């Protein structure tokens, strides 16, 4: 039980970590490659990227 | 030649009708831009 619970939460959190907005200007990729222009999107994507 | 108030748009990602319609600059490195002034040679 706890190899199959720790493994779950294990992936759990990793998919969790998509919500982060690891002190970029937002989460979700579409959003931020749409409303910000080419240069400021590649740096955006470069931290959410890293 | 440009206009005055151009020299800020000759960039790589610069927002206008200059640059975006006539010509825009690579999003890459750029070697670069020089200018001065043709107040005796046009000024139509």
């Amino acid at each position: 039980q706890d190899v199959v619970n720790q493994n779950a939460q294990a992936l759990n959190t990793l998919v969790k970590q998509l919500s982060s907005n690891f002190g970029a200007i937002s989460s979700v990729l579409n959003d931020i490659l749409s409303r910000l222009d080419p240069p400021e999107a590649e740096v955006q994507i470069d931290r959410l990227i890293t | 030649v440009i206009r005055g108030d151009e020299v800020r748009q000759i960039a790589p990602g610069q927002t206008g009708k200059i640059a975006d319609y006539n010509y825009k600059l690579p999003d890459d490195f750029t070697g670069c831009v020089i200018a001065w002034n043709s107040n005796n040679l046009d000024s139509y």
